[PDB]
Order: structure tokens, then C-alpha cells, then sequence
């Protein structure tokens, strides 16, 4: 189970956008 | 607005399912939640309690 | 100035007639231990005499603390060494 | 006066700074006051830098810290501008992102370096305080203050909007991680470094310890209270479940799991393993986990709760009264000597028992019992299960347990191997540099987590053992091992407890491992117990006595392992374990023999002469051997001394102790170990109603053991009336007549 | 002088303290507040044009 850095930028971002 | 300090949050429990008489107190429910109809005679001032 | 010392469990205090002498005279006369009885009530009769034994002994001390003094005094007195060996060695010559 | 003159302007200093940082402007008229920056305020922030190095760490004062701790300079500066920082940031993160080059910064580098100086300010600020000796008397005076000061900064920091100062703290270290792995700088791994420190001070703050002073003596009104909290400042804002739900909700988690997987392929790693373990050992020095697994529910457990305390108020109120207090009864009792003795009571005139525990209750001296006065605590660590009551519980609410068990589960699935193997890379070298502080956190952090990866093992087969294999090799067991080793031979006592929770979870995954699959098991079993560990393991029990309950229970789980992995061994004879030879072994070697050793295991023929050596000292041990070192006298006194704490502990520990005494009683056949008073009265102790539920599991073994006992106890006194002697008094040492007293002849 | 030095009106609104009199203890700042009151009692005229405070102290 590996976890992707750019993953994690990506959700970071997203997360900004709209949070969920 | 600097001074900020904990709320002192007040819990109160009303309609219990019965009510005691002051001649039905006794000292062997005390802490426990009890519910007291009477009049009262005279009340004191409001005065400030030491609490923390 | 020198008033009182405070009293401790001693070799003379063990040595007497109401100490282990009268352990060995009426502990197997008291002492019974049942199958028919629970565990409680065969180790409070365990506890029983002895408790009266130290109260009659050295009243002072409570009985844990008095089984720790009785700890500490056989660990250090001599007299009670030998007493406990003359024991042993009188009930194997027999 | 020139004390109170240099602390008075020392205190306007500070004040003027923390003034010229910056302001709220009031002059804009925003519903909320958005924080503006003053003129010349990096230079401020150069300043309280500069007064922090030049005051607090070569003068050995803490004067600064306060200062600025009065004056809020973390409440109401720093906090906002990285506050500000991190929602400008993040908004023109979301306009560039829609539209690139539209909506930028104007003096971003500016804001980044501002950012950056706060950030080392927090680190700065929010470091762990540890009082060590021959320190300065400014720092024992102020070190209670200053940790509520650190308290305070810690609520402030989970409580701002639910923390964004820590989303600001991962936006500089994604500054960092953008770069390429060629082209970062080494300072750039340090701000990471500093970041990855900054989350391990929000984790480490703990409320401090209550200090007195013993020279006076105790006055009758004693302790009042140890509380060392501030006003604002509460147990629920300090406690764990507000950390993990600052982490959650700012992303926190993913962060350290994003550097924790990629460790070895991204980061440097020699910059970031030490404060990565150093987070995980700060979530998991307090947390248990048979508590994380559960197993109208909290009702449930509720109703049980009451029903077990109905049991024991029912056995408290059969000893109360039935009449008032000044409802006299005097009862006189005779022993059969005629005597009379008085006693005041009405529930004691008709029981014997009540009546004697009131004779006994009515003597008022009490006999010393000295204590070891918990000198763990003048050592410079935290509070975790070495210091903790075995009875204190963490309480977990459902959505921070399951945000808590999502991120210990990725952890270990995604990058526990790497960290450890990285760990135990970097302690290997230095080993004998490093102090008791990364020792315990190490020891710690692997038994910590192998022990959670075996009970998910054991409660779900979903979860693969193999996830924790590199707790296995060779090199974290002479790490584990030594440190063990080094923390005996000098006397150190926290570290000694930190490697026997460790070696006994080290034990336990090799019990897990060898059950499982049924081999290297056979030569890590002949690691672990080579050299002299087996008298380690022998003499750790017989010194146990003297210290606290921790290391007493730790003790009777590492020796419940030791006892449990070496029985599995005991009709299938392979023991062969490396063992040290004393006196001369010298053999004349033969070239003919080494050669055809080389032909036989292929074999290089000086690596042949290193296992023709190391064969030499080769030798087997014996099980029975190892019970009857295991049965010294103080190890039944150290259990003894366990099993008088018997309501605090629940049912593993004291069925343990009881198969330990099953083993000594039944198996080892040797009876005399046990026949003494204090377990006598332990067992009066604990088979009362006022001891032990009925209900309970216990009691069952408890009183079957007690039944056993008081048949062969009352063999022995038939069969021997001396011996009602011998129940008072220590074993006896005469070899003439030991042998009657242990065994019967 | 670190202890005569003496600041502004926004930097008085920024408290920066636990509580008020902690604040109004502070050595610069209560000079702060010294020369603002002095300003206010020596500058304070109506729509009329009179100092009311100087006719006070008259």
C-alpha cells in the first residue's frame, strides 16, 4: 500500500477547491 | 476583546416524573435529582460565589 | 536524655512461653483444615489463630506489618536461627 | 535592584517588539479584523530570534520565553500570520489553478520568509522543557509556569479554527517536496525537518508535574491538589482525541503517511527518520490497544458497570450498620487462654471476622514502607505506559478511534518496514552516543506497533504478521538486545523497562511467527536466547521487588513469554544456543578437516575457521534447568508483591501470576516456595466479597488453586507440625536440614 | 529609553496582554496613555470654542 506524494498534492488541492 | 475565559456551562434537568414534599426530604437521597414545591419567605442578595 | 527505648520483636519476645512454644503446643489443636468448608473459611481459620497469637504477642503492630517484622527478625536474629534448626533437627531424631 | 531593573526592561522590551509586529487594522472595517502586517516586521521577527538565541541559550535563562508569553505573541502574531498566509495562499493556489498566471502574489518570497520565521518561532518556542541537574536555578524556578505557558500555546494551536497553523506547516514542507529530489538544497530538508519537529511539539505537550519541596515537614492539612493547569486551559484541549481531530480535518495524517511511504525513493532520509519516530512514539506512548479494538453499546458496558458496582456496594453495606453510629454495642471476645478483649460495634457482634479486622483496624501505628519516590520523573522524558497507572484508560470518541485506527493501519501497510529499517540503520552506529530519551522512544515505537499489528493479526486474518518481518532480522535484535544489556549493566532502570516491554513483545511475534508456520525460527530463537540473555532473563525477576507496579507487571509478562517460548522446546530437544566459554578453548586446527568442511557446506575456509570457532562454544541448556533458576525466592516475592495490588489489575495479569503459580506448585513439585504467610493472607484478601466479583473469571482459578493449596498445606502439617513455624519465617539455608523443610525427605 | 520610549493609538487598541490591568501596568504604555489624557484634557473644545477642561481647572 504505497502512497503517492502527488496523490497527496493533488487531494491537497482539491481539498482546497471544494473540501468535500 | 482580550479577556476571554471558560464558559461555566449550567445543567439543568426538569420534569422528573414526581414531586417531593419538604416534609418527604430525606437525608438518605442527597446528590440525587429531586423536584420541591414550597414558598419561598425571603431571598438574599446576589452575591459573588469564589468559584475557581 | 535517654527516657525509654520503643519496643520491638526481639529474640527474648519469641523465645517465651507465650510465643512460639506455644505455637508448637496448640497450633495443630486449633488449626483444622477441612475439604468440606470453602477456601474463605478454611483461610480465615488459617488467619484466626495466628492473629490472635500476635495479639497476644506484640499488640502494637498490625498483623501484615507484623508478619514483616517477623519477616525482618528471622532474616537477622541468630538465636531464632537455631531455634528453628533445633526444631527441625529434634522432630528428625524422633 | 539590578535583577528586578534588567526583568522590568527585559519585560517593556519584549512589549515594544510585540507591539511592532504587527496589528489587527482596525482601520479597515471587515465583520472579521484581517491581520495586516506592521512596517519593518521581519526584522522583528530576526529580533525575537536573535533575543531567543543570544538570552535563552548561552545565558541559561528562560526569562524570554515568558515574556513573550504574557504578551501573546503566539496568541495574537505569529498564529495570524500564518493563518493569513496559509488562506492567500490557498485561494490563489484554487485562481491559479483554474487560471494560471492571473491573481498573483506581489511579494510572495516575503510572505514565505515570514512564514518560515514563524514556523521557527513555534519550533523555538514550543520545544519540550526538561530540567535535568546542575541546570540554572532561573529554569527550576520557571519551569512549572512555562510548561502552563506551553499548554496554553498547545490549546491555542489545536483551537484556532480548528488548526490551520498546521495546514500553513504542511504548505512550507510541500514548498520543499515540489523540488526535485537533485536539486533541494540541504536547508530545504531542514525546513522539512523543522515542520516534521513543529508537529512533534503540538504532539508532545503534556501537562506538567506538581514539585514540592520536602526539607519542611508535611503540616496536617497536606496535599490540597495537583493540578498545574491554566484558567482557559482544560484536560479535553490537551487530551489526544482534539489532536487527532485537528490532524484529520487538516490533513495532517496523510502528510506523514505520504513521507512516511516513500522515505527511501524521495527524502532524504538521514534528515527526517529520528522526528518521524519521534511523532509515532508521541501518539503511542499513551494509547493501549486492546482499548482500540471494541470488541447502546456504551450503555451496555454502562449497565454492566452498575451491576458490578451494585455487587460491591451489596458487599460493602453487609459490613455497614444496620443502626445509627451512637447506637452502642460493646462485645467482649475470649481466646481459649481466658482473656478479655472489647471491641465497638453492632455488624462485628455477630461475626467473628468483623470483629477481628476491627481489632486489627483499631491500632493506629503503622509500619514503615519505603518508596523508590518515582525517580523515573527527574529524568527528562514523558509520560507514557512506563509512568502511566495501569488502570488509565485513553477515551477515544468513535470518529477520532476510527480516524486513529485508519491512520495507525496505513502506517503500518504502507511504511512501518522502512522507518524501522531506516532507524535501526542510523541507532546501530549510534548506539553508544545516544541518551535514555531515543532509547525508550525506540523501544517503544517497535513494541508499540508489533503489538498492534499481533492483536489485528489475532482479531482479524485480514491483516498480513509479515507486515512487521523487519522487526525480525538480525539487526534490530542485537539493537534491542544491547540495549537491554547496557541498560542492566549500568544500573539504568526506565530503559531496562522500555527493552523488557520490547523483548517480550519480540518473543511474542516469534510465538505468533512459529505458530503460524510450521526455518529460520529456529535460528532467531537460537539469537535472541545466546549469550548470557538467559540469566538476564533470570535475574530480572529477582530485583523487580524494589520497583514500581509497571515494571513488576512487565516482568510478569516477559517472564510468562520466556516460560511459554522455551516449553514449546521441551521434548523437541533443539537447544542449541551460543554460549560464552570461560576458560581456555584452544584447538589445534586441521587443514584436512577444513578442507573437507569446505567441500561439505561450501564454504570459504576463513569464514570455516570462524564457524569452527564459533561451534566450539556451542552448547545446550535445559528447561527444567531454566524453571528451577526461575524459582528463586524473591521472584515468588516480586509476584507476591504483584498479586497485592489485585483490584487494580484486571484478569490477564493475575492469571498469569496464577499460572506461574501453577507451575511452581503443581509442576516444578517443589511447595515450600508458597508456603508463606503474606500469600496466605493475599488469599483471605482476595477470596472476601469485599475482594475478588464472583462473577469474575478469576475468582474460579483463584479458589481451585486455593483448595490445592490448602490440601497439600494441610499434608505438610499433618504429615510435619514444625512447619507451623515455617509459615512465619523465611526458607531455611542449613543443608542438613534444608532438604526436610523444602521437600519433606 | 526602553522604558520611556512610548507608542501609538492603534498600537494601543492591539492589547497584546491577559487582561486589561496587566496592560495598563505596563511601564511605556501607561505613559502612553499619560500623554494621550494630557492631550485630551488640553485640546478639548465645543462648537463654541472653549476649552471646557480649562475652565474646569480655572
Amino acid at each position: 500500500k504505497f502512497f503517492s506524494k502527488e496523490s497527496f498534492l493533488a487531494d491537497f488541492d482539491d481539498s482546497s477547491s471544494n473540501e468535500d | 476583546s482580550p479577556e476571554q475565559t471558560e464558559r461555566v456551562f449550567q445543567i439543568s434537568f426538569f420534569n422528573l416524573p414526581t414531586v417531593h414534599r419538604i416534609r418527604d426530604i430525606r437525608s438518605e437521597k442527597i446528590g440525587s435529582l429531586l423536584s420541591i414545591s414550597g414558598t419561598v419567605t425571603r431571598t438574599s442578595e446576589v452575591r459573588p460565589e469564589l468559584y475557581k | 536524655r535517654k527516657r525509654r527505648p520503643q519496643v520491638k520483636l526481639t529474640a527474648e519476645k519469641l523465645l517465651s512461653d507465650k510465643g512460639l512454644p506455644y505455637v508448637l503446643k496448640n497450633a495443630h489443636k486449633r488449626i483444622r483444615i477441612s475439604s468440606k468448608k470453602n477456601s474463605y473459611d478454611n483461610l480465615s481459620n488459617i488467619i484466626q489463630f495466628y492473629q490472635l497469637w500476635a495479639h497476644e504477642l506484640f499488640p502494637k503492630a498490625k498483623f501484615k506489618d507484623f508478619m514483616k517484622i517477623c519477616q525482618t527478625v528471622g532474616k537477622t536474629d541468630p538465636v531464632l536461627r537455631e531455634y528453628r534448626v533445633s526444631l527441625f533437627r529434634d522432630e528428625m531424631g524422633m | 535592584n539590578a535583577a528586578d531593573f534588567s526583568l522590568t526592561v527585559l519585560r517593556a522590551r519584549i512589549a515594544l517588539l510585540a507591539t511592532a509586529i504587527g496589528g489587527p487594522d482596525y482601520t479597515s472595517q471587515i465583520d472579521p479584523p484581517p491581520y495586516k502586517l506592521g512596517d519593518d516586521c521581519l526584522a522583528c521577527l530576526k529580533d525575537l530570534k536573535r533575543w531567543f538565541k543570544l538570552v535563552d541559550d548561552q545565558q541559561k535563562r528562560w526569562d524570554v520565553a515568558m515574556a513573550v508569553a504574557e504578551y501573546r505573541i503566539l496568541t495574537d502574531d505569529l498564529l495570524p500570520i500564518l493563518i493569513d498566509w496559509e488562506n492567500k495562499c490557498s485561494l490563489a493556489a484554487k485562481l491559479a489553478k483554474n487560471n494560471p498566471d492571473h491573481e498573483e502574489f506581489r511579494n510572495k518570497a516575503y510572505y514565505d520568509k515570514i512564514a518560515l520565521n514563524c514556523l521557527q518561532l513555534l519550533v523555538l518556542m514550543t520545544w519540550p522543557l526538561i530540567v535535568t541537574e546542575q541546570s540554572s536555578s532561573n529554569q527550576i524556578t520557571l519551569y512549572g509556569e512555562l510548561k502552563k505557558h506551553q499548554l496554553v500555546y498547545k490549546k491555542t494551536i489545536l483551537s484556532m479554527e480548528s488548526g490551520k497553523v498546521l495546514r500553513a506547516a504542511i504548505r512550507l514542507a510541500l514548498d520543499v517536496i515540489k523540488i526535485d529530489r537533485l536539486s533541494r538544497t540541504p536547508r530545504d530538508n531542514m525546513v522539512l525537518k523543522l515542520v516534521l519537529n513543529f508537529f512533534r511539539n503540538v504532539i508532545a505537550i503534556e501537562p506538567g508535574e506538581f514539585t514540592i519541596n520536602t526539607k519542611k515537614s508535611m503540616p496536617k492539612k497536606g496535599i490540597t491538589s495537583i493540578d498545574t493547569l491554566p484558567p482557559n486551559v482544560s484536560m479535553d484541549d490537551i487530551s489526544l482525541n482534539t489532536v487527532i481531530s485537528s490532524f484529520h480535518k487538516n490533513k495532517v495524517f496523510g502528510f506523514l503517511l505520504t513521507l512516511t511511504s516513500s522515505l527511501s525513493k524521495e527524502f532524504d532520509q538521514d534528515f527526517i527518520n529520528i522526528p518521524l519516530l519521534e511523532i509515532m512514539f508521541y501518539f503511542t506512548k499513551d494509547v493501549n490497544q486492546e482499548l482500540l479494538f471494541p470488541r447502546t453499546s456504551a450503555g451496555f458496558e454502562l449497565s454492566k458497570l452498575l451491576q458490578k458496582e451494585h455487587q460491591m456496594r451489596k458487599n460493602v453495606i453487609k459490613h455497614t450498620s444496620a443502626r445509627h453510629s451512637r447506637f452502642g454495642g460493646l462485645l467482649s471476645i475470649q481466646t481459649p487462654d481466658k482473656t478479655r478483649l472489647t471491641v465497638s460495634g453492632s455488624q462485628a457482634l455477630v461475626d467473628e471476622k468483623i470483629a477481628l479486622q476491627k481489632l486489627d483496624d483499631s491500632k493506629k501505628w503503622n509500619k514503615r514502607i519505603i518508596k523508590k519516590h518515582q525517580s523515573v520523573a527527574a529524568e527528562g522524558l514523558p509520560n507514557s505506559l512506563l509512568n502511566s497507572q495501569t488502570g488509565k484508560a485513553i477515551f477515544f470518541t468513535e470518529s477520532n478511534g476510527k480516524h486513529f485506527k485508519e491512520f495507525i493501519n496505513n502506517f503500518i501497510d504502507s511504511g512501518f518496514n522502512i522507518l524501522l529499517h531506516s532507524v535501526t540503520n542510523y541507532f546501530t552506529t549510534e548506539q553508544d552516543r545516544m541518551v535514555t530519551l531515543e532509547q525508550v522512544e525506540y523501544l517503544l515505537f517497535f513494541a508499540w506497533f508489533v503489538k498492534y499489528q499481533l492483536l489485528r493479526s489475532k482479531i482479524d486474518n485480514s491483516a498480513d504478521i509479515k507486515q512487521v518481518s523487519e522487526a525480525l532480522k538480525e539487526v534490530t535484535f542485537i539493537l534491542v538486545s544491547s540495549l537491554l544489556r547496557s541498560a542492566y549493566d549500568l544500573k539504568n532502570w526506565t530503559v531496562t523497562h522500555a527493552g523488557m516491554i520490547a523483548f517480550n513483545e519480540l518473543l511474542n511475534l516469534v510465538s505468533r511467527t512459529k505458530a503460524a508456520q510450521e526455518t529460520d525460527i529456529e535460528f532467531i530463537v537460537s539469537r535472541l536466547f545466546s549469550d548470557e540473555r538467559i540469566q538476564l532473563l533470570s535475574n530480572l525477576p529477582k530485583i523487580g521487588s524494589k520497583y514500581s507496579l509497571q515494571f513488576m507487571k512487565s516482568c510478569i509478562e516477559l517472564t510468562h513469554s520466556v516460560l511459554k517460548v522455551l516449553e514449546q522446546y521441551s521434548d523437541d530437544k533443539t537447544l542449541v544456543i551460543e554460549g560464552k566459554s570461560r576458560r581456555q578453548k584452544k584447538f589445534n586446527i586441521s587443514e584436512g578437516d577444513i578442507t573437507k568442511l569446505i567441500e561439505e557446506e561450501n564454504v570459504d575456509r576463513d569464514e570455516a575457521l570462524d564457524i569452527l570457532t564459533s561451534s566450539l562454544r556451542s552448547i545446550e541448556v535445559n528447561f527444567q534447568k531454566v524453571q528451577a533458576n526461575y524459582m528463586t525466592e524473591p521472584v515468588i516475592e516480586t509476584y507476591i508483591n504483584f498479586l497485592e495490588r489485585f483490584r487494580e489489575l484486571e484478569d490477564d495479569s493475575i492469571k498469569k501470576v496464577f499460572s506461574f503459580f501453577h507451575r511452581v506448585f503443581v509442576q516444578a513439585k517443589e511447595q515450600a516456595l508458597l508456603f508463606r504467610f503474606d500469600l496466605i493472607i493475599l488469599l483471605r484478601e482476595m477470596l472476601s466479597p469485599d475482594g475478588l466479583d464472583r462473577m469474575s473469571r478469576s475468582r474460579k482459578y483463584v479458589s481451585q488453586f486455593s483448595d490445592y493449596f490448602l490440601a497439600r498445606l494441610k499434608k505438610r502439617l499433618k504429615k510435619s507440625p514444625a512447619w507451623f513455624v515455617g509459615l512465619l519465617f523465611p526458607p531455611l539455608h542449613n543443608s542438613e536440614v534444608g532438604f526436610y523443610q523444602r521437600y519433606g525427605e | 529609553d526602553p522604558l520611556r520610549e512610548e507608542l501609538t493609538l492603534e498600537s494601543l487598541s492591539n492589547v497584546k496582554a491577559n487582561s486589561y490591568s496587566e496592560w495598563i501596568t505596563q511601564p511605556n504604555v501607561s505613559r502612553t496613555i499619560a500623554r494621550e489624557l494630557k492631550s485630551f484634557l488640553l485640546e478639548y473644545t465645543d462648537e463654541t470654542g472653549r476649552s471646557v477642561y480649562g475652565a474646569r481647572i480655572r
